[PDB]
């Protein structure tokens, strides 16, 4: 699950 | 006379109409769009769509509904992407 | 923040905001769409989207303002199709 | 000019 992660979630 | 199909290609927005096509050099769907910034398809939107993970459905219309901007920290990631690699990932449901 | 640049995909209409694309397949620029049917840009309206026949520009947006329907007669033919095949021939102009 | 013909003119 880590190989992604959240940089800016949704607006 | 499809006068409401029309999709937008870049700068989606929930609520666009888009066009979400297979991408077979990342595995997964895509947004179809001129930017070369990814938009890949959440792997949780695809039952929605009548999509299955990994005859293959070429393209669906859906609208979107969330995008989130991620970045890949590991080279060997779900969506092939090199190490470092900023990209959203869109959620979209089904089109009428 | 696009509200207007939505593209139609398919059925093309006089009026529609169309995404021209360069086929390689095929030597020369067509419409984006979903159909199999071929939507070859006319070869007189390259220069009002600044194209160039034969760096070389991906695609373009224009609007569609003229479609013919066409048949291949020989099989050396200017697009590259089968002997038979019917496409339309489009004219688009340069879109705001 | 004649590898292709046309079978339907613009409507
Ligand atoms: O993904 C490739 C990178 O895309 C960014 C540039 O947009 C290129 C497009 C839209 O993706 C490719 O059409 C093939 C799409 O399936 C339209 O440009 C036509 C070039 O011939
Ligand atoms: O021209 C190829 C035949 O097109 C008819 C089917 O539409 C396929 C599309 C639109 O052309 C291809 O995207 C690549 C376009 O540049 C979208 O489907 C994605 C399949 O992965």
């Amino acid at each position: 699950d880590s190989d992604i992660v959240t940089l800016e979630p949704p607006k | 006379s499809r006068h409401s199909e029309k999709i937008a290609i870049r700068d989606f927005q929930v609520g666009d109409l888009v066009l979400i096509i297979l991408d077979e050099r990342h595995d997964n769907y895509v947004l179809f769009t001129v930017s070369p910034t990814l938009y890949f398809l959440h792997s949780e939107s695809l039952p929605a769509l009548d999509l299955k993970p990994g005859s293959r459905r070429p393209w669906v219309l859906g609208k979107v509904m969330e995008k989130e901007y991620c970045q890949a920290k590991k080279a060997q990631n779900r969506f092939k992407v090199p190490l470092g690699t900023k990209f959203y990932r869109v959620k979209a449901v089904s089109w009428n």
